[PDB]
């Protein structure tokens, strides 16, 4: 074509060992979540949208999923509480459950309007973080202790469950994962001297998107509705000082990367 | 005249309105988009592609207005926030978009993607302007706003003058 992907693959990394499932909740609104499981190297691979549209993959399934389930609808009712308790007006919340099955441990953060208020480790106790900005009347102590979280025994009781069901998801991922079946696009805009990278993917990694020679660009992930994954990137060339040779680096916790760029 | 506009309004919520966000897009009368805390076709597609930097855009625009020392309005209380972004600008030589902020009508500026160069104003915006100028996530936001959707967009703006 017009542009050029090398793949280099060294080692397979299997990223399915030390398995640990990250379980978000945002609170936006009265009645609106979006909730989303994640593994340590992955994008999501579970999301609910506060829309209530559900996406995940074509070889999940979703009804299969009581207890994670469960867990969110949990959080619906603990976010709910502790908002109209505590705080009283219906600010943004969100809470992030980092969890081992086994052994079974989690770490619970609370984050509000970008920044981390409370860290509850089992072991420690709830260390307060941070301050939200507009809340003079609430006090340190209620936001420490709603920063235990709740819900965590659905996960402790189901963990041998989850363990199995979230290792069975790892695995078919790694074994999905084929850097030659994902498409990759270059786009320039002659008129603002942009350029964009983009790669379309059914493989939910966190893949890291940068160029070769270290200058930023802004890059961010899109999920679709059917299992469809894009990781995008744009660059300002001017941002290049004059030159006109870049590379896109795209890389998998897998252990493989691909580079995009145009040639002849 | 027809080109894509975009508002958006980030307020503290309060229990009587428990909402802090709300986006609005138009091409002209015609509603391409509609977004908020509370709830929530060429137009079709056009809406669904700026569905997520919208939402994005302003969960991340609550971010700096929480964060950020703004006194006036008597520091009444919570800056109130409306943002204008119309796309594409009429003095551009390439089409870009604007980004027009107005917190709490105090303060007044505006982001010219075509030039990376921002304007106020008047002395004390251009003090808030500046604090905003410098954070990297939020300027290539707003840059790459439109690019991330930039051929539905463009193309939908050329069926209207049809
Ligand atoms: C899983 O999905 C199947 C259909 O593919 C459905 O019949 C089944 O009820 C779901 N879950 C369970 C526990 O059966
Ligand atoms: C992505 O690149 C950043 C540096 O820009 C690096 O710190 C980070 O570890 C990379 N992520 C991955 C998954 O390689």
């Amino acid at each position: 074509s017009y542009m050029d992907v090398r793949i280099f693959e060294d080692e397979r990394v299997d990223i399915c060992q030390d398995l640990t499932a990250t379980f978000i909740s945002y609170r936006e609104g009265p009645e609106m979540f979006r909730h989303s499981i994640n593994l340590e190297q992955s994008s999501d691979i579970f999301r609910i949208e506060a829309s209530g549209e559900v996406k995940h993959f074509p070889w999940m399934n979703v009804s299969e999923l009581a207890q994670e389930s469960a867990f969110f609808v949990e959080q619906e009712r603990f976010v709910y509480e502790y908002i109209m308790n505590v705080f009283k007006a219906g600010r943004p919340v969100v809470f992030e459950y980092r969890c081992k099955f086994v052994p079974f441990e989690c770490t619970v953060l609370q984050m509000m309007d970008g920044n981390t208020l409370t860290r509850y480790t089992v072991d420690k106790g709830v260390e307060t973080l941070g301050s939200p900005p507009y809340s003079p009347d609430v006090s340190e102590d209620d936001i420490a202790r709603y920063g235990q979280g709740s819900g965590i025994s659905i996960l402790r009781d189901n963990a041998a469950l989850l363990q199995k069901r979230w290792t069975s998801f790892c695995r078919k991922i790694v074994a999905m994962d084929n850097p030659r079946h994902n498409e990759y696009s270059l786009y320039s805009n002659r008129g603002n001297g942009y350029v964009s990278c983009t790669m379309r993917t059914q493989v939910p990694l966190a893949y890291n998107i940068s160029l070769a020679n270290g200058v930023d660009i802004y890059k961010y992930m899109r999920m679709y509705s059917g299992g469809r994954l894009k990781v995008e990137a744009w660059l300002d060339l001017r941002d290049l000082n004059g030159s006109t040779d870049f590379a896109f680096v795209i890389s998998s916790p897998t252990g493989w990367y691909a580079t995009v760029k145009y040639s002849e | 005249a027809h080109s894509l506009r975009c508002n958006l309004t980030i307020k503290a919520p309060t229990p009587a309105d428990p909402l802090w966000y709300e986006a609005k897009c138009l091409v002209d009368e015609i509603l391409i988009l509609h977004l908020s805390n509370i709830n929530k076709a060429n137009a079709t597609e056009v809406g669904e592609c700026l569905t997520q930097p919208v939402n994005d855009l302003c969960q991340k625009l609550r971010d700096k207005v929480s964060n950020t020392k703004v006194d006036t309005h008597k520091t009444n209380g919570y800056p109130h926030l409306q943002v204008t972004m119309i796309y594409p600008q009429s003095q551009g030589q390439t089409p870009s978009a604007t980004w027009e902020f107005n917190i709490s009508d105090s303060y007044f500026f505006t982001f010219y993607t075509e030039n990376m160069s921002w304007r106020s104003a008047n002395d004390e915006s251009g003090v808030i302007m500046n604090k905003w100028n410098d954070d990297g996530d939020l300027v290539q936001r707003l840059k790459y706003f439109i690019p991330e959707c930039r051929q539905k967009i463009d193309e939908f703006l050329k069926q209207s003058k049809e």
